[PDB]
């Protein structure tokens, strides 16, 4: 258990100090740890969001994720971890703002200040 | 003839259609500081004519086997996005200029002479020959080339591990 | 014919012609001679700029040696080293070319004097002076491999 | 064991695809073996949004 | 099979754009013609479930050019922008007005229609 959290703070540390955050992080994992710890059925807190999955559409999903939590019985700590973390229009709408998205990420450097968005005149 | 002009048929010429006509896209007056940017960025076009018969003249045959079509089709998804270019770069015509076209387009002035010189090296090859000919321009060492040929040999080699998990048979 | 333009708007035609040799396109006045490169600029035109103008240009003479090195040493009879050297010589290279672009559209509200010029390339003049000299000591004793390691060893 | 251990393992991703978390598919493994250690969850909602908020302030 | 005509005064840096987006109607009007017909009973039980399960697309190709004319009013469709939506339609109404011109060539009812789907992203 010492380890595991040692596992942990190691994934969410995205790739490139990589040798000081670790033990900065490590920290930052045990000072949240224990602020709950100084401070209800499981199954149940699925459908009230399977609820909220049909109102909105997409109704075969909800009849999805109620599909494996009834096999997963034949670990209940586990599920109730995750509980707490038009079809064309759509389409011309997505490649009409990557092209606003794109048009204007470099036209905001092509035109400024000699030298704001260079790194090496930063240098 | 307005620098607007050169810039709207430029545009063009990224992509085959033809002032800029057809090997050097020949300019025909303007002067000659335009003529020569035009020049190198209207030859950038004509390579995508290079790599887009090949995948054009072997997607008509259907003698060419299973992995020369996952090859013909991924160099596809490495089109598709060079379609997107032209559109980011057609919306602001309505500014940019040659000067401003060099610097968005000195990155797929690199990719597309790497497909262009790729297709060329496996010309014949058919079957898994063309998978070993594809993986011949992975030691290059160029980080930014690695990384591109490195992913057409994982979608190239996947009917080759297809009949693997499943050598020249004899009818 | 500059001989019948006037000083003070003439400057405005050398400085958007001189904005596109450093690129490696040729320009309408100063232009570039067959090949180290050396340039020519004008019989007739004033002293007060000529003598000006040959302080810009180091920076693209600098220039026509590195974008012609990344063209040649990327050829796999190489190494593996001289590739990823002219690759990361190249990152420079697409920076330098923002430099320019940022320079275009500064220049169309004409905010851009020729002495003006002069200043802002600068942090240009020492790094593509930099690169320019890697480009000509690596291809003079023939290096590959481990020998072109060592010299990015000895040599802001 | 290490077969039924490893689909359990597979289906439980998915359920964490569709909620929209953005753990991947190492900090799930790292996240289930830690759970499975004994650890209270309601804490852990709390130390991945700190650690993903120090990450953003290098970036 | 169809043939298209455009204009005489036309700009050119026009018309050889055009021609590179009609194969995608041309690959269409030769789809819409086999669903009409190949339903016709005196085709076998085969010859009408292939042409069923090829309407659904030509549905679903329907509301692509819906979605693009909503997308026009606002002005964001332009010439060069269009050439890119459609590749998704090129692709499959070329794979489909293959079948359905291989289909009719020799003609094929029963048995002899689906071997030609099994020979056949």
């Amino acid at each position: 258990i010492t380890q595991l959290f040692d596992d942990l703070c190691e994934a969410l540390l995205p790739a490139a100090n990589r040798k000081r955050a670790k033990r900065s992080l490590k920290k930052v994992a045990y000072n949240a740890l224990f602020t709950n710890l100084f401070q209800l059925p499981a199954r149940n807190k699925i459908l009230m969001l399977s609820f909220d999955l049909r109102v909105g559409g997409l109704g075969p999903k909800a009849d999805r994720l109620e599909e494996l939590v009834e096999e997963l019985e034949a670990v209940g700590s586990v599920l109730d971890l995750l509980v707490q973390l038009m079809d064309v229009q759509s389409l011309i709408s997505r490649e009409e703002c990557l092209c606003h998205s794109m048009i204007q990420e470099t036209l905001q450097v092509m035109e400024a200040a000699p030298g704001t968005g260079l790194p090496t005149v930063g240098l | 003839i307005t620098e607007a002009a050169l810039v709207r048929d430029i545009l063009y010429v990224f992509q085959g259609i033809d002032n800029i006509k057809m090997n050097c896209y020949k300019v025909e007056n303007l002067s000659r500081s335009l003529r020569d940017t035009a020049v190198r960025l209207s030859e950038l076009g004509w390579l995508h004519n290079k790599i887009r018969r090949y995948t054009d003249q072997r997607s008509l045959d259907r003698s060419f086997g299973l992995v020369g079509q996952s090859f013909c089709a991924a160099l596809h998804q490495e089109l598709r996005e060079y379609y997107r270019l032209l559109s980011v770069l057609h919306s602001q015509l309505q500014s940019l200029t040659l000067r401003r076209l060099l610097v968005w387009t000195y990155d797929p002035k690199i990719r597309l002479k790497t497909l262009a010189a790729l297709v060329d090296h496996c010309q014949g090859r058919k079957g898994g020959e063309l998978a070993s000919a594809v993986h011949a321009y992975t030691k290059t060492g160029d980080p930014y080339m690695r990384s591109l040929v490195q992913h057409i040999l994982s979608l190239v080699s996947h009917p080759v591990l297809s009949f693997l998990y499943r050598v020249a048979s004899d009818p | 014919l500059p001989g019948t333009l006037p000083l003070a708007s003439q400057e405005s035609a050398v400085v958007e012609d001189l904005l596109y040799v450093l690129v490696g396109v040729d320009g309408r006045y100063v232009s570039a001679q067959p090949l180290s490169r050396t340039f020519l600029v004008d019989p007739n035109l004033d002293l007060s700029i000529r003598e000006l103008v040959h302080r810009i240009l180091p920076v693209a003479a600098s220039y026509s040696a590195v974008t012609r090195f990344i063209e040649e040493k990327s050829s796999f009879e190489y190494g593996q080293v001289n590739h990823a050297l002219a690759a990361a010589m190249r990152t420079l290279v697409k920076e330098h070319l923002i430099l320019v672009s940022q320079l275009e559209q500064l220049h169309r509200q004409g905010l851009l004097s020729l002495q003006k010029l002069w200043f802002y390339i600068q942090p240009a003049m020492r790094t593509m002076d930099i690169l320019a000299s890697l480009a000509t000591s690596v291809d003079k004793g023939e290096c590959l491999g481990g020998s072109t390691l060592s010299l990015l060893h000895d040599r802001q | 064991n290490l077969n039924a251990v490893r689909e359990t393992m597979d289906v439980l991703l998915e359920i964490s695809r569709i909620l929209n978390t953005g753990l991947d598919m190492e900090t799930l493994s790292i996240c289930v073996r830690l759970c499975e250690q004994g650890i209270n969850p309601e804490a852990l909602s709390s130390v991945i949004k700190e650690l993903r908020k120090a990450t953003e302030a290098l970036k």
